[PDB]
């Protein structure tokens, strides 16, 4: 099967350069051609630009033109997105997507998993983690995990244990740059008494581990 | 040069029931040929897109004969005959014929149940945050439907405005409910200087306005 190789995630600095990349695997011949699409989160999709590796004829759209600059090295059978001077607003997910043609307009049209690309000027920073606690049928109690860059995080409870009615929410960008998310779990309240709740937490890029458990307080 | 504008934006489906998603272009995609070439793409929840149809009604391999595409010169429809659980996501039409090349913005499938109220819990802020100088407290809504709500924060009966952040889940698999937290941020100092913090709660499923409060130090 035909599939797109691209490169990692990225986190770079405002004004820095950076080349993601495509690499096609599985197909053999050269009747095809590359192009890329931007997707912010929460938003839809946007062709950005199409090469043809045969000959490196390129077509941009007129709202990527000047920003960025698509190549082609069939060599390798890699393709290729470069910015010379990002920005924060250039912070999205970009997918490479292969379209195998028969001058024709039909094809199949083969897309790559993404890369998330972040432009920021904030660094590295592990998460403060806070309980949520349970107040006075059903009750609710979670962990806030604030001040972290970049993502992602990842949260369980009570080491995956404890996985039904837990809600993580996606994280939220502060004003600070930072990253911020909680993770609640609804439980009985007869359980809030007799069993405990640990929350773990572990952000990868600055090693990062906490447990914290959330008890009721007073 | 040509705009394709997508309708609806969100479509709630009963499970087993069709979905009708309409593309419409600003002029004819008939290429000069005789033949059109729009596709339909297919985005389920943190996946690539796939395209599910191309040249307005060809299905690509492996794609069900349930999803159905119709249209003509500027008018076209995305039809999915028996919408089950592995079709909730975000639909696109593609336009390829005409350089510069677009997407529509999307239409958001999700599974149609019968409406739930929010439940709402606060969570004052902890202690070991405070000490860090910042208070963040957090109003919960659990497992409602359907996704529109709103929230409104109100301290020592003063309504605010600029110093929260909202996050929602996407559609549960099991209950298909929402949840959204809500986090409002105040300096210690501001924090200590007043007295009841409290959020309000609007949604179809409550007869009128839920408020849950607490009372700092209480």
């Amino acid at each position: 099967e035909v599939q797109l190789v691209q490169s990692e995630a990225e986190v770079k600095r405002p004004g820095e350069s950076l080349k993601i990349s495509c690499q096609t695997s599985g197909y053999n011949f050269p009747n095809y051609w590359i192009t890329w699409v931007r997707q912010m989160p929460g938003k839809g999709l946007e062709w950005m630009g199409t090469i043809d590796p045969r000959d490196s004829d390129t077509k941009y759209s007129p709202s990527f033109q000047g920003q960025v600059t698509i190549s082609a090295d069939k060599s390798i059978n890699t393709a290729y997105l470069q910015w010379t001077s990002l920005r924060a607003s250039d912070s999205a997910t970009y997918y490479c997507v292969m379209w195998v043609y028969i001058t024709g307009n039909i094809w199949v049209d083969v897309w790559g998993p993404g890369v998330l690309v972040t432009v920021s000027s904030a660094s590295t920073k592990g998460p403060s983690v806070f309980p949520l606690a349970p107040s006075s049928g059903t009750a609710a109690l979670g962990c806030l995990v604030k001040d972290y860059f970049p993502e992602p995080v990842t949260v369980s409870w009570n080491s995956g244990a404890l996985t039904s009615g837990v809600h993580t929410f996606p994280a939220v960008l502060q004003s600070s740059g930072l990253y911020s998310l909680s993770s609640v779990v609804t439980v009985p309240s007869s359980s809030l008494g007799t069993q405990t709740y640990i929350c773990n937490v572990n952000h990868k890029p600055s090693n990062t581990k906490v447990d914290k458990r959330v008890e009721p307080k007073s | 040069d040509v705009v394709m504008t997508q309708s609806p934006l969100s479509l709630p489906i009963t499970p087993g029931q069709p979905a009708s998603i309409s593309c419409r272009s600003s002029q004819s995609l008939v290429h000069n040929n005789g033949n059109t070439y729009l596709t339909w793409y297919q985005q389920r929840p943190g996946q690539p897109p796939r395209r599910l149809i191309y040249q307005v009604s060809n299905r690509d391999s492996g794609v069900p004969d349930r999803f159905i595409g119709s249209g003509a010169g500027t008018d076209f429809t995305l039809k999915i005959s028996r919408v089950e659980s592995e079709d909730v996501g975000i639909y696109y039409c593609g336009q390829i014929t005409d350089f510069p090349y677009s997407f529509g913005q999307g239409t958001k499938v999700d599974i149609k149940r019968t409406v739930a109220a929010p439940s709402v819990f606060i969570f004052p802020p902890s202690d070991e945050q405070l000490k860090s100088g910042t208070a963040s407290v957090v109003c919960l809504l659990n497992n409602f439907y359907p996704r529109e709500a709103k929230v409104q924060w109100k301290v020592d009966n003063a309504l605010q405005s600029g110093n929260s952040q909202e996050s929602v889940t996407e559609q549960d698999s099991k209950d298909s409910t929402y949840s959204l937290s809500s986090t409002l941020t105040l300096s210690k100092a501001d924090y200590e200087k007043h007295k009841v913090y409290a959020c309000e709660v609007t949604h179809q499923g409550l007869s009128s306005p839920v408020t849950k409060s607490f009372n700092r130090g209480e």
